[PDB]
């Protein structure tokens, strides 16, 4: 429920930044698979962090 | 296993054009750059021009901007160079590469594109001896003068190979947009002129064979 | 444009000894360099990337240094499968390639054969004449040759051609042909074809005469 | 260039942890403003982290 | 300028049904809560449901699900709460509250639903007199017995307002379907039966007022 | 299917005054609970939420002081402001409000005047009867009115009804109403209240008779 959403962010987020990263980049990146995945557990975990910004008091 | 395969070799005359195709396997092109670069004779490389396919946009040198043109295809993983306005000087050997905008993490073979007004034209086949001078007589160095043929290459062998070491065959210079070359044998000075000598030329492009003799003087 | 200069077109080694290939650039490029191998008959394939960077693949041995207007690439261990062409390439701002660098098989001193041959009578029918001279089994490349018509020099008209590094005997050949009209070459009788090289201050020169 | 997708990015990740976290939210989370900017902000950092990942 | 304005009061035949509105300023519902509370008169709270304009999601109370239903138009900046089967036990005070799903930040005003089977009925107005027993003398209290009236409110005043001070009145019961007050004063003895004193007794629903002596009889 | 029990109606003060309202769940809540006011003709308002957390513009006289079963608000300082009803509300399942708690101000005990009065002829020809008893400015609001018929106990018929707080002099009133039948209230003489109350070891007992 929580996470319904947290993951589609965190989907969301690594495929562009994916598709940037290979189109402006100087080097071929190879296994992308790897890339996404690193990025999108990086994302899921600040994604966890940038909610919590709403209401720690 | 990765890899590019591109079109075969290429004669245009000038002011003809040419496509030259580069079909990828092992990866998604959509996802990566497809660049081209030309290396002349000289050995020096230059770089034309890329396309990143899945969205399609295209860079190119300043150089070959106004007759080079880059197009691909998804669907086929084929990429195209269209070359118009064809000299002498755009002769070369033309690879495809991947990579990203800038290092080339695999090359393809390339595709050797030769342009000229000549037609197909056998070699000229003319046999080289020294004169009646006797120079430096422990061995005696004769030859043979492939010229004026059209395209490349010639096959050289030495009493049908027989004659094998001990010869020098030299890669073809360009005289006249036509190539030329020149090759050589040190048999002992005692086998010849008692032991003929001869030189065995081919140009598959013409199917024209020579079987010349070394005479004297 | 920025220009990448490749100052030795040739470098010795050996097996089992280390070799730097160097690359000049004329402009500031950071450390945006690449380094290729291109065998003879093949495409090229990439060793070095940012200057220091291995690509994937690519053995201990290919140690590239750099950042500035000078690059090496250092390969520690030389095997056969390393003797090849050596290319620099700056993509700092703009694309640019060196002209290349040549890796031979070190050996002794060797000094050309050297034979001169006139023109084919058969040639001198069809209007044509070329004028030949062989250097064959020589070493280091670094040879030069002038022709010389009745003493005089002569530098147009002049075709010449060259060998790679032969398996057999670590050594260079070389061709040039003179290649004049009949009228040309009648009207002169003697022709000759000299040679400068490390192994002798005189040079080597033969003669023909007509 | 680089950045110019990097703004818009964190554009859709501010606002939608917003709506998410508005509609989940025991509390009413007024100053909503002050939420959105200051996740837009944290977010843009974050993209840059998640940019750097991918290293030669 | 926050504000949450709801309709006027609601007097209804038990078994009838009645919609309230609930109009907000000062902030946007289109990404609230808006929550819907029951405060039986004099007893305490019981929470109904809330919706979120925005998506339309309605969550209830298990006590209520048959009998409320809630809805909004988001374009109105207005919710409503709809009740059905009304009963005397769904007489209340009716707000509506912004806030999250649980905690309410600010409230309404609430909307009085009185559900009676009675329509406009007159008070009786008793007069309460002491009998011929008497003790503490210094003080003697009267009274009068509101009775029966529907709907509220009533006013009560003893000699229009001439004897304020030791007067008592009480808030209505409801007795039999209708509400009944009782109120008092305290004169001393001396000015009465000497004093003539009177009940004052207006029910403005009605329009109906009483003015009515005290006797000893 | 879980209690907030505030267990005091009424919690006794004076201006200037530290107070607590006492809350009590039936079942651990965490620190979900929150607090609220509300003063007579005033809708509900906001105090404290999370148990602890103080809303927006709620002035630092309201402590909040919770977790678990047991909850509290304190006022630090009381004043005319705070002479309010008070809630407290569990949400960390469902919605639970409390009873309710009334501040009220405290003053020096005080006995009720008591009063009892027959029903009226007008009422006793519509068939009707009521026995009005008035139990006016006493404190504290701990009272027990017993209505008595012939000296024997009335518990049903009996509508009670009380004013709050006296603005001027701070006590509390009430009226009381037995309501009978002309066919029963004729069956029986004597009639009588009777107050139970914390300012006389008798209770205040008034009485007439037919």
């Amino acid at each position: 429920s929580m996470n319904k959403i947290g993951d589609d962010l965190a989907e969301t987020i690594s495929n562009e930044l994916v598709s940037v990263l290979q189109k402006n980049s100087p080097t071929f990146l190879e296994s992308s698979f790897d890339i996404k995945s690193e990025v999108k557990k990086h994302a899921k975990s600040m994604l966890k962090e940038l909610i919590k910004v709403g209401l720690p008091s | 296993q990765v890899q590019l395969q591109q079109s075969g070799p290429e004669l245009v005359k000038p002011g003809a054009s040419v496509k030259i195709s580069c079909k990828a396997s092992g990866y998604a092109l959509s996802s990566s750059w497809l660049n081209w670069v030309k290396q002349r004779p000289g050995q020096g490389l230059e770089w034309i021009g890329r396309i990143f396919p899945g969205d399609g946009d295209t860079n190119y040198n300043g150089k070959f901007k106004g007759k080079a043109t880059l197009t691909a295809d998804k669907s086929s993983s084929t990429a195209y160079l269209q070359l118009s306005s064809l000299t002498s000087v755009d002769s070369a050997v033309y690879f495809c590469a991947r990579g990203g905008t800038v290092v080339f993490d695999y090359w393809g073979q390339g595709t050797t594109l030769t342009v000229s007004s000549a037609k197909t034209t056998p070699p000229s086949v003319y046999p080289l001896a020294p004169g009646s001078a006797a120079q430096t007589n422990s061995m005696v160095t004769l030859g043979c003068l492939v010229k004026g043929y059209f395209p490349e290459p010639v096959t050289v062998t030495w009493n049908s190979g027989s004659l094998s070491s001990g010869v020098h065959t030299f890669p073809a210079v360009l005289q006249s947009d036509l190539y030329t070359l020149s090759s050589s044998v040190t048999v002992p000075s005692s086998t010849w002129p008692s032991e003929t000598v001869t030189c065995n030329v081919a140009h598959p492009a013409s199917s024209t064979k020579v079987d010349k003799k070394i005479v004297p003087r | 444009d920025i220009v990448m200069t490749q100052s030795h077109k040739f470098m010795s080694t050996s097996v089992g000894d280390r070799v730097n290939i160097t690359c000049k650039a004329s402009q500031d490029v950071g450390i945006a360099v690449a380094w290729y191998q291109q065998r003879p008959g093949q495409s090229p394939k990439l060793l070095i990337y940012w200057a220091s960077k291995r690509h994937t693949g690519v053995h201990d041995r290919f140690t590239g240094t750099g950042s500035g207007t000078d690059f090496t690439l250092t390969i520690s261990t030389v095997q056969s499968e390393d003797l090849a062409d050596y290319f620099c390439q700056q993509y700092s701002n703009s694309l640019t390639f060196g002209a290349g660098t040549t890796l031979e098989l070190s050996r002794a001193d060797a000094a050309p054969t050297v034979s001169i041959f006139p023109p084919s009578s058969e040639q001198l029918t069809s209007g044509g004449a070329s004028v030949v001279c062989f250097l064959n089994n020589f070493y280091p490349k670094d040879i030069n040759v002038k022709w010389k018509i009745d003493g005089s020099e002569r530098q147009n008209g002049v075709l010449n051609s060259w060998t790679d590094q032969d398996s057999k005997d670590s050594t260079y050949s070389m061709s040039s042909t003179l290649t004049l009209t009949k009228d040309e070459y009648e009207r002169h009788n003697s022709y000759a074809c000299e040679a400068t090289h490390k192994t002798s201050t005189s040079p080597i020169v033969k003669s023909f005469n007509r």
